[PDB]
């Protein structure tokens, strides 16, 4: 053997392997998520519509789910440099607002410009994104007004809510180019609970995906 | 405002300005001196036996 | 702060059996490793029982295994040794030790109150000596003490096992030195460890009148753990 | 008025290019020419430290050469043994997002920043036998990169807001700010007499603070990109930093000029660490290349490669003997080299 | 014309032995393939392995010479050990479909829920059914009173002329699985597609299919052969040896129809191949 009084250090090392392990698997089980948006994108009424300086953690539980949702919005610096800590995240939650008739250049400009940058990082090939549309009845009560034109010329056609709520998400949608993610859409204006159960529903369908892949069946 | 800052930025240029030098030719060979005086003790360089290493 | 303290003495008729507990508070009991250290009305010390962390292994005496047993209870930070069958040479009181074991740790740090144990009348291991048990010393002068041992505790480690103690008079022993090279913590930096082999030395410099008492050596390369008969130093 | 101070910098910037092309004379390799090399350099691992379960972002050496820590997203800071590849300590941390770790010179504290303006300092002899928080210092307002101890009693920070601090433990205070900086900074190297230190912004800069009164003594702008690592060579006259487009650079102080510019075509990756040797030969750096390279610090000639991670390095330290070199990847696995 | 028949079979176990070196080096290389999904293609590899290099060896060393090299009592060995491993590469197969299924189907509670000691146990299970179900038999039925009937030259099982003993373990041992893992792929298949909403279904749908017609294939004509002799004696020695040949494939096959699909496996070897 050749350890003496050695053999009382090796087990504390196991003991501490064993705690580590333990940990690992109990902190295993809480999926991650990641809030990202713009200036006045609606995502404060979301944040504040769960009920249970730097990163605040917001935790809540969903079907016996554990949620970690991790607004980052208030930090200010060049974005870049801390992304990468945000990897391996179960999704994003992005929240575009629906009132881009206004300019700060325009809004809905800036808001495809972030979502084109966040969206082919070379981090998040894989990293499916959920996308919000905040604020419909608001765009809903303008568009009788003032056309959709007024900010994109090159769209055609009629000035009604479903058509011009379409074009807008096909515009979102189509700017990823990876085969392997995936973009969930969804439009809610302050409304009721159903805010967290799509959240759940683009959780599990994400989960089955990784399943999937990881399982070689995919 | 800018005056202030514009101030601060030439006067600390100023101080900074202000420092003596030497050639780069002397500290070039500073450095080669100091390398060459201190190698005998550097087990990556030259590797060490088996004898003393502890991690082997 | 820390506290040690023992329950559980008294007199007990010849073969019987009775239990003895060391309730602690003050320190991650949960974290530590405990041993069982009785003392003879007027010998030295002889080492009784241990249990490491998470009662993974437990080693006893020889003239102790097969009667007593111990165990702990973590959650509720007390200890306890069950012993039955007693024997008239088991009138000794029983201390409690603190014994943290990793890189760079001192066991042996803090020592238990003692309780009294009185029961009426009716070769391959390391073997550690001490030169006399009686020497006199002076304030104001240098002295040293040796415990030469029989088996070389230079482990290939490049470490030594050997741990110097003081009992002063009817109080708990302290720790001073740890692997005879080292000084504890909250002992003064008047004490000193030296060594080689099989011959230890400790050395005292500008020696006090708070200095008096008796003191120990201890083995640790191999268990069982063995003492010394110790020295007393007197004043005058 | 506005255009007086224009002028008054565009002279001062003219002035200063001016002498640095004056003092000038020749390269370093003449003087270098007739420097024997060092040829190839086959090391091998010694150990794997498979302890960890996530990215690990820092890692500092002890003082006696061979206790380690380990800093990772997994949420723990577990102090190793190096000799014997064990484990002496796990601490649960806070906020799992940590970027730096930190050991004290003394060896009795040791203290975690991360991406929560806090730099949380820890205490390793108690008498209970834990590990438990002393004081926790929070006077930025960006997110921590780098802290090195300068004693017990006071450290140094540098967060992403353009500003490095220096701070006592005593009482819990931010005693000198330091500011002049446009963008993050992101590394930073106490000097080994302890006076004045580097810090490397990522706006392609670097400046030379002194801890006694808080002043910018010189900066090194001639470098095309964000600087990731800095660190001192031995002697306590020169620093390599390290940036994002292929190159490292190596700065002298007194000269005021950068040396060299260490770089081969194919390299296309960046920086992400630098360290060095006892005798200031060998140049140590981390690539995103899934890999790392030994580089000669004298001839710039590309001199061995410690491949074999399977993963970007983010952390790279040397003991303080130079006996051996340890390596953590975005893998969860450390590594040590002779 | 000796030598293309060995050529084949070299090649065949060769091109088995490498790639399954390289599954098991790959698991422990890749940190997240230190997963538990991945113990039962430990159980898998090593089970090929085994009658790859020394099994297929032998009946090739023994194919054409008709003649038995070591003997009576070496060939029983022999027979057990091949049929043992066999059918303990069939039960990990088994298992593997369990797992995925029970994965695909519950993804939130069951991968959490087993552990490591779940994943050790499903595999000493398989592998002690296999051990339970061959090994006996072919040992101790010559201890029947009968004399060991089989001649010498050939090392053949004589449990294949014996009383519908022959019928129970072959529909045990290669009906049951493929019943169970069809009717669990079926419904791994349908819970595929998407619930919240070329296609995910029909790419599952086509690796499902991929694999279960690359396991049936090998396999029907062996047991084909198995249910005709015990009746009857057409038995050409033109495909008996082929029917064994078109068992012993399967492993060869079972790196790439259970790591090559995998996207991590396949970019596992890449890291592998280099700095070789
Ligand atoms: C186990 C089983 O029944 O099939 C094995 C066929 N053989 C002998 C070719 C391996």
């Amino acid at each position: 053997t050749l350890s003496a009084e050695d053999k009382a250090a090796v087990e504390r090392s196991k003991m501490i392997e064993k705690n580590l392990k333990e940990d690992g698997i109990s902190a295993a089980k809480d999926v991650k998520l990641l809030l990202l948006g713009a200036g006045e994108s609606g995502k404060s009424t979301i944040v504040k519509q769960m009920k249970i300086t730097g990163i605040v953690e917001t935790h809540f539980t969903f079907k016996n789910l554990h949620f970690r949702l991790f607004d980052v919005g208030g930090q200010r610096s060049e974005r870049k440099k801390w992304i990468h800590c945000f990897e391996d995240v179960t999704a994003i939650i992005f929240c575009v607002a629906l009132s881009g008739y206004d300019q700060v250049t325009n809004r809905m400009h800036e808001s495809l410009m972030l979502f084109d940058s966040i969206c082919n990082n070379k981090f998040f090939i894989d990293t499916s994104i959920i996308l919000f549309l905040n604020k419909k009845d608001l765009f809903g009560e303008k568009i009788k007004k003032s056309p959709l034109t007024i900010c994109f010329p090159e769209y055609t056609g009629p000035n009604t809510y479903e058509d011009a709520a379409a074009y807008i998400q096909a515009q979102f949608e189509s700017k990823n180019r990876s085969p392997n993610k995936e973009i969930y859409c969804h439009m809610t204006c302050a409304t009721d609970t159903n805010n967290i159960q799509v959240v759940f529903d683009a959780v599990t369908d994400i989960i089955i995906a990784n399943n999937l892949r990881g399982c070689g069946l995919y | 405002a800018s005056i202030a800052q514009a101030r601060k930025l030439v006067e600390q240029l100023k101080m900074e300005a202000n420092i003596d030098r030497i050639k780069v030719s002397k500290a070039a060979a500073d450095l080669m001196a100091y390398c060459e005086a201190h190698a005998k003790e550097d087990p990556l360089l030259t590797p060490v036996p088996a004898s003393e290493n502890p991690f082997r | 702060d820390v506290q040690l303290v023992e329950s559980g003495g008294g007199l007990v008729q010849p073969g019987g059996s009775r239990k003895l507990s060391c309730s602690a508070s003050g320190f991650a009991f949960s974290s530590f490793g405990m041993h069982w250290v009785r003392q003879a009305p007027e010998k030295g010390l002889e080492w009784v029982a241990y249990i490491s962390s998470g009662s993974g292994t437990i080693y006893y005496a020889d003239t102790v295994k097969g009667r007593f047993t111990i165990s702990r209870d973590d959650p509720k930070n007390t200890l306890f040794l069950q012993m039955t069958s007693l024997r008239s040479e088991d009138t000794a009181m029983y201390y409690c030790v603190r014994s943290i074991y990793y890189y760079g740790s001192s066991p042996f740090d803090f020592w238990g109150q003692g309780t009294t144990l009185t029961v009426s009348s009716g070769g391959s291991d390391i073997v550690m000596t001490q030169a006399t048990s009686s020497v006199p010393v002076t304030p104001g002068e240098s002295v040293s003490i040796s415990c030469r041992s029989s088996k070389s505790l230079l482990h290939s480690n490049g470490n030594t096992y050997l741990y110097w103690f003081l009992q002063r008079p009817g109080q708990s022993p302290q720790l001073l030195i740890y692997r005879m090279s080292n000084l504890a913590s909250g002992v003064p930096d008047r004490f000193s460890g030296s060594g080689s082999g099989t011959a230890f030395t400790l050395t005292i410099s500008r020696l006090e009148a708070e200095d008096v008492g008796v003191y120990y050596c201890m083995q640790h390369l191999e268990y069982p753990l063995t003492f010394g008969a110790g020295t007393k130093l007197e004043l005058k | 008025e506005l255009d007086q101070l224009r002028q008054e910098a565009e002279q001062l910037k003219n002035q200063i290019r001016d002498a640095r092309k004056a003092c000038a004379d020749a390269t370093l390799s003449q003087i270098t020419n007739n420097i024997d090399p060092v040829g190839r350099i086959q090391m091998r691992t010694r150990r794997t430290l498979r302890g960890h379960l996530a990215k690990i972002y820092a890692m500092h050496w002890g003082t006696d050469s061979r206790l380690l820590v380990s800093a990772s997203q997994d949420g723990k800071l577990i102090i190793w043994d190096s000799y014997t590849t064990n484990k002496v300590h796990a601490i649960p941390l806070r906020s799992s997002w940590v970027m730096t770790c930190a050991y004290a010179p003394s060896g009795n504290y040791v203290a975690c920043g991360g991406l929560d303006n806090i730099c949380s300092i820890y205490n390793l002899k108690t008498r209970e036998g834990n590990v438990r928080v002393s004081r926790e210092l929070a006077g930025h307002t960006g997110y921590l990169s780098c802290c090195r101890f300068l004693d017990d009693n006071q450290i140094v920070t540098s967060s992403g807001d353009t500003t490095c601090a220096l701070w006592d433990i005593e009482t819990g205070q931010q005693t000198t700010t330091f500011t002049g900086h446009t963008g993050d900074v992101m590394s930073l190297s106490l000097a080994p007499d302890t006076r004045l230190f580097v810090s490397g912004a990522c706006d392609a800069s670097a400046k030379l603070w002194d801890v006694r009164e808080g002043m910018c003594r010189q900066t090194f702008t001639g470098h095309e990109s964000d600087i990731n690592a800095i660190c001192f060579f031995p002697n306590g006259n020169a620093f390599a930093t390290g940036s994002d487009d292929a190159t490292c650079r190596l700065f002298d102080l007194r000269a005021d000029q950068e040396l060299m510019t260490y770089s081969h075509d194919n390299i296309i990756c960046g920086i992400t660490s630098v360290s060095f040797s006892k005798s200031g030969r060998l140049l140590l750096a981390g690539y995103d290349d899934f890999n790392c390279n030994v580089w000669d610090a004298l001839k710039a000639d590309r001199a061995g490669v410690l491949a074999g991670h399977d993963n970007r390095v983010s952390c790279l330290g040397v003991t303080d003997d130079g006996m051996a070199v340890a390596t953590g990847s975005w893998d969860s696995f450390l590594k040590i080299w002779n | 014309e000796v030598v293309f028949i060995v050529l084949v079979a070299g090649s065949l176990s060769l091109v088995t032995i490498i790639g399954n070196i390289l599954v098991m080096v790959s698991i422990k290389v890749n940190r997240h393939l230190q997963t538990v999904n991945n113990y039962f293609l430990f159980s898998l590899a090593c089970a090929d392995l085994i009658i790859g290099v020394f099994s297929m060896n032998l009946y090739t060393l023994y194919t054409v010479i008709g003649y038995w090299p070591l003997g009576p009592v070496v060939c029983d060995l022999w027979l057990a050990l091949d049929y043992v491993v066999s059918n303990a590469s069939v039960m990990n197969l088994l298992i593997i479909s369990f797992d995925r299924y029970f994965c695909v189907t519950k993804p939130l509670t069951y991968p959490v829920k087993r552990t490591t000691k779940m994943a050790g146990m499903m595999i000493a299970a398989a592998w002690v059914l296999s051990f339970i179900l061959w090994a006996p038999a072919i040992l101790f039925w010559q201890f029947i009173v009968g004399v060991r009937t089989v001649e010498d030259g050939e090392c053949y099982i004589q449990f294949f002329s014996n009383a519908a003993v022959t019928f129970g373990t072959a529909i045990a041992a290669f009906y049951l699985p493929v019943i169970i893992m069809t009717v669990l792929y079926w419904h791994i298949s349908r819970a595929s597609k998407s619930r919240i909403k070329p296609s995910r279904e029909k790419k599952v749908t086509r690796t499902i299919l991929a694999i279960l017609l690359a396991f049936i294939i090998t396999w029907a004509p062996y047991n084909v052969m198995v249910l005709i002799n015990t009746f009857c004696a057409c038995i050409p020695n033109t495909v008996w040896t082929i029917g064994y040949w078109l068992c012993y494939i399967n492993s060869t096959i079972n790196p790439a129809c259970y790591a090559l699909c995998n996207a991590t496996f396949k970019k596992t070897f890449k890291h592998l191949l280099m700095c070789h």
